[PDB]
């Protein structure tokens, strides 16, 4: 099927330039579509930044004046997108897009990509294991957790078990606080499936290229 | 310049009843080839945008039949027929005339339940936290309703408000609860000071707190 993959930097320092990738499988870019660039800021406000279609015709926000730029690898199926002197206020989620021209999208979207416009440095997440005190009602649930502390820029991407445990599974917004973020994640299952079975959270931080495993041990 | 304007949230929507989302524009989003150029957008927590409806009234490719679009050229509406726990999320309208082809601000579905009280548990700090200096006691209020809670932290029996941050979830998709997060972060010195922690959750579902509690 078609596919759309927005790939870049997470951080980037204000006044510099934002570059950002999408990558197309399963359809030619070469074609008469409006492959789009839109992002999201934090509040969710949504807006359209841009397009390419049939590899040279560009069209731009207006609002964006003359620091953005759309460009085209035909030979890698891959449209850019090029913002330059960015601020704080570039801060969003960037999403790619395949509009066409009575504006039906169908289900071709990226799955986003965040990017931070801030001078503060980028920091790995410190993961700690939540694992209850003593023993609570037994012959039910348990609930377990892992502590994701002072990382920079967001995002994390936390699983339990490789992905193979996802429901009862609750995974909060992180809040900053001194240029740090600091997440939790909880998951529920019965009294017999932990310890019995082994419970791993695996925390993945894209900005610092860092990966952590951690194992949930009884007290 | 089109200005597109919508409701930020819907009064509660319980399962199985139906609802219409107003979108209205600055401008008629009439072409001249007799088509209305309106996007209708359902958005997820931390999923990208889905189409639903373009050109007013037409629905996208696999999307559910239940929902279905209508309206002039200044006002359009989104019904969602039978709603379901899965439907909630927040819903954007953007018009496709001219550019910049902007978005309305979003309105959020927010779906009604039964009252549900909050599962509680509270976590120490753990050995690893512990030798970086640090100590923070984690507590979780899962899956209740209504939304709104509070939360209590006691040391040795006194209330500890600072150093307390909290986090809530958005509506489940699957239950329609909320969950939050509640985290007391002290220094390994303090912590060692004392013996008893406890976390207090009171909820519209019960007159008394359910506490939650460990020795260290
Ligand atoms: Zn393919
Ligand atoms: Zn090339
Ligand atoms: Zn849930
Ligand atoms: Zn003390």
């Amino acid at each position: 099927e078609v596919k759309l993959s927005e790939s870049g930097p997470g951080l980037v320092k204000p006044s510099q330039s934002l570059s950002l990738t999408c990558t197309v499988t399963g359809y030619s870019i070469t074609t008469n579509y409006a492959w789009t660039w839109i992002r999201q800021f934090p509040g969710n406000k949504l807006e359209w930044m841009g397009y390419i279609r049939s590899s040279v015709i560009t069209r731009y926000n207006p609002s964006l004046k003359s620091r953005i730029s759309i460009t085209q690898d035909t030979s890698k199926n891959q449209f850019f997108l090029q913002l330059n002197s960015v601020t704080t206020e570039d801060t969003a989620t960037y999403y790619c897009a395949r509009y066409d021209y009575y504006g039906n999208t169908g289900d071709y979207w990226g799955q986003g990509t965040s990017v931070t416009v801030s001078s503060a440095k980028t920091t790995p997440p410190s993961v700690y294991p939540l694992a209850p005190g003593t023993a609570a009602l037994k012959s039910s649930m348990v609930t377990l957790g892992c502590l994701v502390k002072g990382y920079f820029p967001e995002p994390v991407t936390v699983t339990w078990n490789s992905g193979s445990l996802s429901s009862g599974v609750h995974t909060f917004p992180a809040v900053l606080q001194s240029d740090l973020y600091t997440l939790t994640s909880s998951v529920t299952v019965p009294s017999s499936t932990w310890p019995s079975q082994t419970v791993t959270c695996n925390v993945a931080h894209p900005a610092s290229s860092t990966k952590v495993d951690k194992k949930i041990v009884p007290r | 310049d089109i200005v597109i304007t919508q409701d930020e949230l819907s009064n509660p929507v319980t399962s199985g009843e139906s609802v219409s989302i107003s979108c209205r524009s600055s401008r008629s989003l009439l072409y001249k080839d007799g088509r209305t150029y309106l996007n209708w957008f359902l958005q997820r927590p931390g999923q990208s945008p889905q189409l639903l409806i373009y050109l007013m009234s037409t629905r996208a490719s696999g999307v559910s039949d239940r929902f279905s679009g209508s309206g002039s050229g200044t006002d359009f509406t989104l019904e969602i027929s039978r709603v379901k726990a899965e439907d909630v999320g927040v819903y954007y309208c953007q018009q496709f005339v001219e550019y910049p082809f902007t978005f309305g601000s979003g309105t959020k579905l927010e779906i009604k339940r039964a009252d549900a009280a909050p599962t509680v548990s509270i976590f120490p700090p753990s050995s690893e936290q512990l030798t970086s200096g640090g100590a923070s006691v984690v507590c979780f209020l899962n899956n209740f309703y209504p939304k709104d809670i509070n939360v209590k932290w006691k040391i040795d029996g006194s209330e500890r408000q600072n150093g307390v941050l909290n986090s809530w979830t958005d509506q489940d998709s699957k239950d329609s609860t909320y969950s939050m997060s509640s985290t007391l972060t002290l220094t390994k010195d303090e912590y060692e000071r004392h013996n008893s922690y406890t976390c207090e959750a009171t909820h519209k579902t019960s007159t008394s707190p359910i506490v939650k509690s460990f020795n260290r």
